[PDB]
Parts: structure tokens; sequence; C-alpha cells
């Protein structure tokens, strides 16, 4: 019946394995270039190209 | 450093695929509508993103 | 289908005259007389011809899950939720619904059902938003409801929303002039079905069929000229076939 | 367009009227049929959150064994067969109304539940580990009589005194003579207009006896009554004898 | 080899006779130990499909959770961890026969799936788009009382009606009297070249003793009573001795 | 190795090698210490299959949810997290014996599933389209009175004649009166050496305590009972007073 | 530390010490607050099992639908969501000791999961087919009567023999009348530390008041009132005044 339990059982589950790296198509090019500097402030081995 | 470094490469990898598909959508739609950057308007094709996809 | 008594010619008229309102109705009788197959022939002629006919047989629902019929559920509600589900109300959306045995329906959950009825809108278990939808309601009964009623064993609100349009089929009991028609019929179809040359039944034959109390009514009928058909070895059925049944 | 006639439904409007400006939980009682909903729909809208939504819930319809999943919610680990998170009617309601109806068949047990969140307005989900704060009012219609129930040990007296901080009687319609023939005139009209029959107005032989009738389904059973009329009419007046449902 | 010298038991055998032809689902009922296995190997022998698969299945064996992906089959990706795409028992017994073992153990939701495929005859994989047609001949045995379990709320109705066309009820051992000492006999035999036990036959007070018990589990419960009276003796003939305890 | 005294013990001794080259199913029945379990390995060990695999399962400790698993295996992609494909108890006990340790404590539900396996050792994995054939006998054991739990409606009256073809019952100590004291000597043995006591018999008073008492644990109360006088013992022997504080 | 001076519970001290070369499981019986988890973790430290693991517990926080998960462990792919191979507390405590708390908590059916792993100590993993044996001592403490809960029917009589070999029992402390003051000192010298109060003992009325409260919660009352004694004291003695809640 409806119930909320913990229990072990064999079950089929489904597939999802969308969503990921998807909301790049639709950034233009600024602000994708905002997202590429959110994400080399937040990880140490990210480096862009300078002109310094 | 692990962690950091498989981030990383997965962001190039993604911004490298990003790329190629914009490539590849330019040159499908521009191969489509080839009157156009000939004769201007009024040789314009109509076409929907079916036909692209 | 066949009909021939004239009763069933003046019910025939009768659906006939029906069919455009869209008011829930109710029908009565025996078991096996053809209560679905007025229910059908009800909501071919209805408006709603092209709509679905969701019939259901709430005898055959747990006690302990009837929500989880009468509204649904979406995914990962409680356990065993493995996807979601639409309940019969929402199945027969702009269709009929055809309810069987409602006067076996607990107390309980009577309650439960025309709240749906009146209100016209409800939620799935699990569900987040509101549903609303529009049915035309058949219900059939085997029993007397009034009496029912009448033992505090039915609710009258049920009754008065269901009963604005109730019919009553006769038995075959009381239907001799459609034996014939029914055995003959049923004799066809099935030697057709099983590919077997049986012409008709012997004169002998057909005397056993009026002498027998039918309770079982047209499903009995079927089921012994059916079985009498599967057994025959000869273009004429004889009486000595169908006495083994009867 | 509803109809309220009676001097006590004009005080009814009122005391709507007068306490249009608190967001105190508001307790209804009166018979079935009476209009309860309908009065705790036009609490809303009169109210400052008529732009919010209003969520009506009937609390005697939801499973017992899930009742803690549908008004608070779960995560993702919560049980065997939970997937992702899920919000409860409290967080849906957020920033508006929540209306209960039928609270009296609320079983003793499912009292206990709703103790802390009528009052703190904070809880947890099932499987959560960080406490939500919602701004809901509370609206609650029964048939039955709370203090009578309390009073023999069926409904919790703590949850009695968290709801009852306003509470409205609305009378049956036995009781309103006054309310009986222009409700009549409402539903004439709309069912005329709706079905596509043909009727203006009922005889004097048909309003007495619509007059004389106990109504214990109240409005409901008016509604009912007037809407088989409609469908079974095919002059302009409606006779006594067509009005022939009641006794 | 099996014996059929019951006047009840030749009747069965002609109706067997008749009906092995057809294409109609058969149903057969008895009580423990009657015969229900033979009777459905033997209609399937003695038909124009013998040379194909005779599936038996026992429907309490097979999981809900997955009852549906057994019996009708399964796509690649149908669903997590689906390696590679499967065929069902459907499939499996395309042609031929396929015998359900106790079919009153089945769910509800599972005689409603079954009920589908018996009238259409066309069915779906779990993760498939093709539809697959099969010419699959269903035989069902129960001990059960199906009546009793339709109107109990136990199976459903239409379900029965479609199963149960023709009805084979074998009848009990303690009805087959006249058939009771050629099986013994038959059994007798089998065990004494089995476990090389020397022995002729029975007394006159055993086999007297033989039509007068009650016999409950039918033909087994006199199967394994031979073959304990066999197991634990020695001498050419069985008495009333051997057999007294057994009974 | 053991003590087996008794006349009625000596009895179901010589009927267990009566049966070395059957193969039929046991049953054993009893109280509690009685001995069932050494029964049924003096049974394996004077067989025919004595070199084979004894796989002993209690089912009373296999969950519900994956008994069909568990008994049969099942193969790769049979569900979500068959990332590898098993054999059941079944086919791990191939060619040897399988016993079954306190089956009356078995649902309803879950003895509908044994009733092909034991009468034909033919079965499907879960996921498996092609029949297995094993070669394993049958030894089950309970403690509760079979009969009348199969008339009490509690076990199915299938599965009784399916495994109980041949049947031993075991007195309980009480009417063994002749191995309490063949048993208490036995197991003095047992303790005294491994605790390096010094205690090497009983009084005469002792023993008719042994003897007068009512022993309702049997064996495993007896073994209790002598290793407790053992563990706080003083002397050579064991006095009516070192015991009698206990039974 | 703990504290031994009636002369009934000095031969329950001498038991350990008599029972330290001994492996077999221990029960223990007491009122609530008796010491019943000091005297099995002081059997523990006596042991030759003094440097290996002692796992205390609950048997009443396992939910039933896990449970031979939590004591056997599982293999990988036994079930939906297994993906790593997990171990019990029976291997966990292997070498040590497995104490546990409230066994007369457990239910009929979950009793019955416990027969064969507390003799033998061998036993099947969730989906493995290979079998572990392991070397645990089982102790157990309970606060009912094991006896006269198996009279009744509420608990299984082959498990008592299998855990009770060696039964402790623990008087009240209103019968350790010897044991009161000292415990009381005890506890006024640990609480007048951790609180730096100035208290250093009690008055002759107090120890009078305290001899002749019959304590029902035993020692862990004696140790509230002497907390709330300390908590709530002004001068140097602790006067009768102080201790009016046990009057
Ligand atoms: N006039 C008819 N001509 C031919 N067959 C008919 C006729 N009336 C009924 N039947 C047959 O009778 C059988 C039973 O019909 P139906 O299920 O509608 O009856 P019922 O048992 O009284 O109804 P219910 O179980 O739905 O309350 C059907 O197989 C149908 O084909
Ligand atoms: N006529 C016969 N001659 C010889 N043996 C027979 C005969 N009829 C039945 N048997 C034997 O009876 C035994 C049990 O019969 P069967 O396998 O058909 O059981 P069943 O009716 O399906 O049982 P259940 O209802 O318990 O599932 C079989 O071993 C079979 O060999
Ligand atoms: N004849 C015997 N000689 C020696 N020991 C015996 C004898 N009969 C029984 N025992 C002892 O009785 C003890 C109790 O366990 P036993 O094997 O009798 O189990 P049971 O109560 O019959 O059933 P189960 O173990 O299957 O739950 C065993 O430790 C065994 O050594
Ligand atoms: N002899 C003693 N000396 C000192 N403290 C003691 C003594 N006996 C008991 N205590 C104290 O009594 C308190 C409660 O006792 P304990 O928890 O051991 O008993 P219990 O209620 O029978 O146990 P459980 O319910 O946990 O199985 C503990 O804090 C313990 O320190
Ligand atoms: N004053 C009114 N004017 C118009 N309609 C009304 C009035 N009072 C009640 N009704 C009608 O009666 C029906 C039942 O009232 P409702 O408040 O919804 O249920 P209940 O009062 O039984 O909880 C409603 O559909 C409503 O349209
Ligand atoms: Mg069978």
């Amino acid at each position: 019946k409806q119930g909320l339990q913990l229990r072990l059982s064999q079950q089929l589950a489904m597939t999802p394995q969308l969503q990921q790296a998807i909301r790049l198509l639709q950034l233009s090019t600024l602000e994708l270039q905002q997202e590429l500097q959110q994400a080399l402030e937040s990880n140490p081995l990210l480096e862009q190209i300078d002109t310094h | 450093i692990r962690s950091n470094l498989q981030d990383a490469k997965w962001l190039i990898k993604s911004l490298e695929s990003r790329n190629d598909t914009l490539l590849r959508v330019s040159r499908c739609i521009v191969e489509q509508q080839q009157a156009f950057f000939e004769q201007g308007e009024e040789y314009m094709k109509p076409m929907v993103l079916a036909d692209i996809a | 289908y066949v009909f021939e008594s004239p009763k069933m010619k003046e019910i025939l008229e009768k659906i006939k005259k029906i069919s455009c309102a869209e008011c829930p109705v109710l029908i009565t009788g025996e078991s096996g007389v053809g209560k679905e197959v007025v229910a059908r022939l009800i909501h071919k002629l209805s408006d709603r011809s092209k709509e679905p006919f969701v019939a259901l047989n709430v005898a055959s629902i747990p006690r302990d899950i009837f929500e989880a019929e009468l509204f649904g559920y979406e995914k990962g509600a409680f356990t065993g939720a493995v996807s979601s589900k639409e309940g019969f109300f929402e199945l027969a959306d702009g269709g009929t619904l055809f309810l069987d045995e409602i006067g076996e329906l607990s107390l309980e959950a009577q309650a439960k059902l025309l709240r749906v009825i009146e209100s016209g809108k409800f939620y799935r278990l699990g569900g987040r938003k509101e549903i609303e939808v529009n049915v035309r309601i058949l219900a059939a009964t085997n029993r007397n409801i009034k009496e029912l009623v009448k033992e505090g064993k039915f609710r009258e609100d049920l009754y008065y929303r269901l009963g604005v349009i109730e019919i009553e089929i006769p038995p075959l009991r009381e239907r001799k002039e459609d034996i014939i028609p029914l055995a003959n019929h049923f004799l066809k179809k099935f030697s057709r079905k099983y590919a077997k040359e049986v012409e008709g039944f012997t004169k002998s034959a057909q005397e056993l069929l009026l002498s027998y109390p039918w309770y079982g009514n047209v499903r009995e009928l079927k089921n012994v000229i059916e079985r009498a058909v599967l057994f025959s070895e000869g273009k004429f059925i004889d009486r000595g076939e169908l006495s083994c049944l009867v």
C-alpha cells in the first residue's frame, strides 16, 4: 500500500543522462567569457593565455 | 589537484565541442541559404530548425 | 448485437432518446443481461462517440490503495511508485467512465467518490498541480440500491447524483423471444471462428433452450453454445449434446 | 456573484470587512452545504494576500501513512522509492493562504503533527537537515462542533486554541428564510444560461413549495434541485408539479 | 505410461482427444495430486504442435518488480543496467504451448497485463517500438476454487471468463476407487526395479486396505506410500501389517 | 561419537541405514534439542553422496524480496545492479544435499516458490531463458507439528506431500531414559578435559536427580547443565548439591 | 571504580572470576538501574578477550526490513543499491564479544534469524555462496523475566536455551542495604568535584532518610538524587531538608 519504508528490493530503474554541459550552447560570447572567468577564479589549475 | 585537473580538462573539452558545433551549424546554414548571399533578399528560401537538425 | 424482444426495443428507443443528454445514467438488472452492452450503446450514440470509454469494476479494487486508483500518483510518491500513473477519472477526460458493480463499494470510499464528482478537481498523490476533468458517469448495479439505502448501506447523495436517469433490463428468463435469435447468432459466429461446418440446431434441441430456466442469462447461453460448437461433430446439433451441460 | 441578503450574512460580511487587516488563523463552522468555502474565498479576496495562492486541501482524503510527505515534502534519499526532492503544500502556499477542509475528520494521531507549524511556521523536510520558514495564513473549516469534540477527548485542545483565534458560525439555510428565493433565482438563471433551456421564473406555488421545504442539504441541495428542475422543464415557468423532488 | 481405467477418466480422455486440436486456452482444475500436469502434457503430446516447445512456468516464482520484463522481454537500454536485449517467455514458446502452473498466485496487475495479451494477441517489449505477434497456446492449471476467488475479489472476472472457456475437472482419487488397484501395481513395479528390492504384489488384505483409505494427497500420496512400502520390505508380498503403520 | 543407547533411537538408526540407497526427500520432526541436525548429518554421511556438499540453509534468515535470487540465481542485467551472473543454493548444492532448517517458519507466500523445484529439479534463473536441471536431495527439519499446521491453514498441503515422503520423528528426552546417563558421562568427558578439571563421575544421588528431572530443553539443556556443573566444580565427583540448585 | 559491598553482590563477582576461562554465552537479568552493563563490561575485562572488540548493540533500533543485512552483511550485487561488499556486526566483533542489550524486545520473527549463528557461528552473507565462520562470545542483557516470557509465548524456547548457558541475576538496590551509603558517598565525591562545590558528606538524618527510601530506579535514581542534592547545596553538609524529594 501507500507507505514510506526502508527495504532491500530488486528494481528496474530509469536512465537520465542529460543537462550536462548544455547551458554553454545558448550563452553568447560575453556571458560565456564571464562564466569562464568565474571558473578560472574557482579552479587553481585553469589558466587563460595572457598578453602581458 | 587530481579533482581540479579533471574538472579543468572537462571544461576545455566542453568549450572545444561548443565551438565545433557552432561551426558545423553555421556551415550548414550557409550552404542551405546560398542564393541570399549572391542576390540578397527576395531569394531567401524558407527553412525551419528541423531542416538543419 | 441482437435485440428482438419488445422490452429490448423499448429500451433501445429510450437509449436513442437519452444519448444527447450528459446526465449520469444508472443501469440495473440481473447478471449477464447486457448492462455493459447498453452502456457502450449509450456511449456510441452520445456526442462523445470518438472519446474514450473507460470501463472499470470496483470489486477488484483493493481496499487500501483505492485512492491510488482514484487520483493516480506521481513518480516517487511512496514505496512502489516507480513511474507516474493516471487515475480512471483522468483517463476518461472528455469520455465516459463506466463503474460496474457500484453496489459493492465500501461506505467510506463512497464519500470519497462523489466528492470528486461534484467538485470536479483533484490532486494526484504526490502532485502539486490541480487537475480539472469532465467525465460522463455510467453506473451498473446488480441488486436493489433503494433497499440498500433503506438499510443504511449506501449514500443518498450519491444515489441522487447517479440516479438522474435509471434503466431496468429484463432478464433472459422473461425474454423468451430472444432465445432462438441469440442461439443462432452465437452458433454461426463460433462456427465461423473455429472453422467447422455446423448448420443449426435440431428441432428436438430447440425446446430444451426454452425449457431451461437460464440463471447465467446471456453469458451462460453464450458459454453453452460455444462449448456445444467445440464438441460438435456434425452440421446438426442434437439435444443430447446440450443435455450434457444442462 | 454571491447572495447575502439575511441580516446574519450581512453581519458575517461586516466581520470579514473588519478582520481584513489581520493575519490570524480563522475557524469556520456550520452544517454541510452552507457556504464555508465561499466565506473562506471571500476572506482571502478581501485580505491583503488577494494576489497570492489559495491552496484548498481536504485533509480527510490524504492517506495517513504519507501525511508528512504531502504536508512537508521530502529529500532525495528519504526512503525507498524517493528519487528527487519535492515540496509540500505548506511551502507551495508560501506567501498565500492555506484552507483546510473538514479538519474535524482528522484522526487524533494526525493532529499532533500540525502543532508546531501553525504557530512557529518552521519545520524540517523528511530527510532534510535545514529548517524551512514560511509565511502562510491558516483558514480551517469544519462541520462538527469542535468544542464538544475537545470536551469528549476527540480533538486536541492545543490545536483548538491554536486555530480558533477568530471563529465564524454560518447559520443553515433552514434558518435563512430571506436567503432562499434570491439563491433560487440565481441558480435558475445560471442553469438556464448553461444548459441552454428556456425558463424565466417560478410560479407562486413553486415559490411557496421552495419556502416550505426544510432544506437539509442547504445550498447544495437547493442547487441540485434547481438543476434537475431546469433539466426537466420545457415551458417558461416552473410549476409546483415539476418541482416534485422535494416532499 | 499412464493409467486411465475409470469411466470418468475415460470420458476426460475422450474430451482431451476432441479438444487437443482446437485453438482456445485451457483451464485445468482439480484437487492436489490428481494429474493436472499429466493432462497438460497429454494435451500437448496429442497435438498438431507436439514438436514445438512446451514452456512450463510457475507464476509464484517470478518477482512482481520485474514481472512484465520476464513475460514479454526488454530492449537494450530499457532500464539502467540493461546490458543487452532479451526476449520473454511468450516469444520463447512461439508456435508451441505455454503452461502456467498454479494460476491462482497471480496479482491483479499481472492478471490485467496477461488479459490484454490473451485478448489482443500482440504485445510490446519493455523498451521496444515495434509490435510482436505470437501464436502461443495457453494452458493454465490450478487447485483453488476459482469461483470463490472471483467472488472474494482476488481474480479478475473477465480473465476467468476468457480462460474458463473449457473446464477439465479431474475427480479426486477417492471417487476413482476402480482406478486405485491398477495404479498401485503400476508403482510397485516401477520402484521394485528402481531400488532392486524383490516384491511381486499385494496380498488380499493389503488390497482391501488400499481401497478404504480416503487419500488426501490423491495419486502423489499413494506413490509415496508405495515407495515407503518398497523401501521398508524384503519379502515377495506386501501384507496388511506393512501398510497398517503407514495408513 | 554420538549416543544411541535407547531402543527408540536404535530403531531410528536402523531406518536411517535402510534408506541409504534412496534419494527421496526426508522430513524430520521433534522438539528442541532432540537431535534433528545429528540425524540429518548422519543420513548424509551414510548415503552414497557423502563426498558431496552439504548445504544447510536457515530459511528464516533469507529476506522476503530477494528470495528468488538466493534460491535460483540470476543472469547479468536481470535488474539494476546485476553486474555479473550468480548461482543459487540449488546449483551450489548440485549433486549433494540441501538441508532446510526450521522450515516451519516460512511464510505462505514463500512456500509456493518451491513447488516445482522439489518435484522435478528444473527451474529458470532470474533473466535466464534456458532450463536448468539439478540432482539435489532435500532434507527438511522442523520442531512444529506439521500435520496441525496443514490442518490449521498455516502450511500448504501440496508442499507437505512434496516433502514428506519419509518422515522421522525423534522422541523427547523424557522418554529416552536409557540415554540420560550415557549422555551425562559423555558431555562430562568433553568438558572436564576442555577446562582441565579433575571431575570423573557423578554420585549415586546426582544420577537419580538427573533421571527424575523432566528435561524441557532436552540434550541442549543437558549440555548446559553439565557445563555449569563442571565449571563451578571442586573435587573428583559432582554431588547432589552441586546441581540441585539448578534442576 | 565500581562499588561492591553487599554480601549478595560479592558472590556475583566471585562467579565472574570463576568464568574467566569460559567462552559460553552469558545472560544477565535484573531490574532497571541495577548495573547490568557494568557487570557485562566487568566480565569482558576479566576474560581472555580483554584486548578485543566489545561491540555493544541495541537490538531494538535495527529496522526489521534490513535486519539480516546488519548482522550478516552482503555481497556486491545482492540487491539494487548494493554497489560494494559490506560486513556485519558478527564479523566486526570477530575475536571479541557482542553484547545484545534488551534482547527481550525482539519480535518473534526476528528471533528466528539468530538460531543457527549463536550455536555454530557459521552463516552466509546476503548474495554470498561461501560460508563464513566467526569466533564471537555472546553476552545478552535484559530487564524482563525470560523464563515466564517463554512460558507465556512471547520468547522462543529454542533461543533461550542457546543464550542461557550461564545466568546472572542482580538483586535490587532495596535489598543491597550495605551498598546505599558507599554508593552515595562515591557519587557525592564524584559530583562535588565536577561542579567545584564545597560539600564533603551527609548528616545522620540524611543517611537515615537514604536507607528507608524504596529506590525504584535503583543506582541510576540514587545517582540522580545525589546530583540534584549537590547542585542545589549551600553548606558543607547535605541535610535531611535538602533530601525532601525522598519523603
Ligand atoms: N443483444 C445481444 N446480442 C449479442 N450478445 C449479447 C447481447 N447482449 C449481451 N450479449 C453478450 O452478453 C455477454 C455479457 O454482456 P455484459 O458483460 O454486458 O453483461 P453483464 O454480465 O450483465 O454485465 P456487467 O458484468 O458489466 O454488469 C457479452 O459477451 C455480450 O456479447
Ligand atoms: N494416470 C497416472 N498414471 C501414473 N502416474 C500418474 C497418473 N496421474 C498422475 N500420476 C502421477 O501423479 C503425480 C502427481 O501428479 P501431478 O504432477 O499432475 O500433480 P498436480 O495435480 O499438478 O499437483 P498439485 O496440484 O499439487 O500442483 C506425478 O508424479 C504423476 O506421475
Ligand atoms: N545422540 C547424541 N549424542 C551427542 N550429542 C547429541 C546427541 N543428540 C543431540 N546431541 C546434541 O544436541 C545438541 C542440540 O543441537 P541439535 O543438533 O540437537 O539441534 P536441534 O534442536 O535438534 O535442531 P536445530 O539445530 O536444527 O535447530 C547438539 O549440540 C548435539 O551435539
Ligand atoms: N556498583 C556500582 N558502582 C558504581 N556505579 C554503579 C554501580 N552499579 C551501577 N552503577 C551505575 O549505575 C548507572 C546505571 O547502571 P547501568 O546502566 O549499568 O544499568 P542498567 O540500567 O541495568 O543497564 P542497561 O539498561 O543499559 O542494560 C551507571 O551510570 C553506573 O555507573
Ligand atoms: N451565498 C452563496 N451564493 C452563491 N452560491 C453559494 C452561496 N453559498 C453557497 N453557495 C454554493 O453552494 C455550494 C457549496 O458551498 P461550499 O462552501 O463550496 O461547500 P460547503 O459549504 O459544503 O463546505 C458551492 O458550490 C457554492 O457555489
Ligand atoms: Mg502441479
